[PDB]
């Protein structure tokens, strides 16, 4: 239940070996973590949709952005959490795009929006 | 709000300006110059809607907004100087890609700039090319 | 290395602070009881990792804002590689 | 009552699994919940994306390297 | 002056953990647990001799 035993574990699952076998992987992921405890950007799930929608356009899958959408829709309907914008950054970026070939054009952040930080 | 104006009023230009160009007899050149700046205008649009967000927390300064404005305000001119230079000199097509070129030449050093001129560069000469 | 007991009555009088001398006697003899009826329950009555285990108290200390703390213990953790 | 949250829960975790599969993230069942539900105690969101990154690379290398 | 200096390393590693561990107790502790001594029952008992000596100067100082 310990943000540090989740941690153990979480590692220990990732790795897929023992909290012990993962110490080192632990301690550094420990580093990393006590580095920043709190997101620097604040949570506005309206711009992290349109990120969202944005790759999922450029991965040439508007359908699934739409399927996507009316998920958002149906989770939002269901809302049970204060700080879902966290869990939304997480999958946008444990995803991955197998349905197309990796090459991208870099877009902006201060000509673009850039986050003001929270 | 002078100040600010400024980025208000390259965002009406730009309004204009996307709907002048976007004509088939403006060409499919100025149609994708059009169709980039209405990707960067939902981008600004976005932004705008994000710190209005912002105003419904209740949480936003002229300080805050101008400052949250101020690299708004620096896309925005530059933005709104590419058109001002598109519609004054009326390029289309290979004068377009020069003009391309040359303002490319004139926004290097401004990495902001450069790059995203590069990047609308790099798509208006997709056609071209 | 002492005898149980022996061991005990060091450390409970360590422990202790110790009107009357009569009474700061009974009291070290009080201490001396009440830690071997402990070490008599514990004996009757009868995991982490330890690198884990020092990694999660380092973790909470960067947490709570004791990062650098953290980095301290964890030097001498790594000093120490008893347990 | 606590049906009602073990419900909940279950189409969250429903919801959040066709996201996952939408998103082609490759994440694994395990980060049901402790994954979201250990950054739901506020942990920094780019800290920990940037920690799950890492855990993920460093678990293609040790799949790479026992294979 | 290896087990001094291990055990001022402990000292130093359990103030940081803010135990308020005495370095004499720090010794008696390596003694009994080269004895074999549990871990567990060592703090167990260290906790609950710590609560009687707590309690046992709250009564001495009222009954000064």
């Amino acid at each position: 239940k310990s943000p540090n035993v989740l941690l153990q574990n979480l590692c220990c699952r990732i790795l897929g070996k023992s909290e012990a076998d993962v110490a080192q992987q632990f301690q550094y992921a420990v580093r990393v973590i006590g580095s920043n405890f709190a997101p620097t950007v604040e949570r506005d799930e309206f711009l992290v949709a349109e990120k969202i929608k944005k790759e999922l356009t450029r991965q040439r899958r508007e359908a699934d952005a739409a399927l996507f959408s009316e998920l958002h829709r149906k989770l939002h309907s269901q809302g049970v959490l204060k700080n879902k914008w966290s869990i939304l950054y997480l999958l946008l970026s444990l995803s991955e795009d197998p349905r197309k070939q990796p090459s991208k054009v870099s877009g902006y952040a201060a000509l673009f929006a850039q986050a003001l930080p929270r | 709000v002078s100040r600010i104006l400024p980025v208000a009023a390259s965002y009406s230009t730009v309004t204009r300006f996307i709907e002048e160009k976007s004509s088939f007899e403006y060409g499919q050149v100025n149609h994708a110059l059009a169709a980039a700046m209405r990707t960067l205008v939902k981008e600004y649009l976005v932004l705008v809607t994000q710190l209005e967000q912002l105003q419904r927390q209740g949480l936003l300064s002229l300080q805050k907004l101008w400052f949250y404005i101020q690299p708004a305000m620096r896309s925005l001119d530059i933005l709104a100087s590419l058109a001002t230079s598109v519609d004054k000199g009326e390029c289309i097509g290979g004068a377009t890609l020069s003009l391309l070129h040359d303002r490319s030449f004139s926004y290097t050093g401004d990495s902001q700039a450069q790059e995203l001129c590069l990047h609308l560069t790099k798509a208006a000469s997709t056609p071209y090319f | 290395m002492a005898s149980v007991p022996q061991l005990l009555d060091d450390l409970c009088e360590a422990l202790l602070p110790a009107q009357r001398r009569g009474s700061r006697k009974r009291a070290k003899q009080s201490l001396k009881k009440v830690a071997y009826n402990a070490l008599f329950t514990n004996l009757f009555q009868d995991r982490l990792p330890v690198k884990n285990r020092i990694l999660m108290l380092s973790f909470d200390l960067r947490v709570g804002g004791l990062a650098a703390e953290a980095d301290r213990l964890e030097e001498l953790v790594e000093g120490l590689e008893l347990g | 009552a606590a049906a009602a949250n073990l419900n909940a829960v279950r189409e969250t975790m429903d919801v959040l699994l066709e996201i996952s599969r939408i998103l082609n993230t490759g994440l694994d069942m395990e980060t049901l919940s402790i994954c979201v539900r250990l950054c739901e105690q506020g942990i920094n969101p780019e800290a920990l994306s940037s920690v799950i990154k890492e855990l993920r690379k460093a678990t293609e290398a040790l799949k790479a390297a026992e294979n």
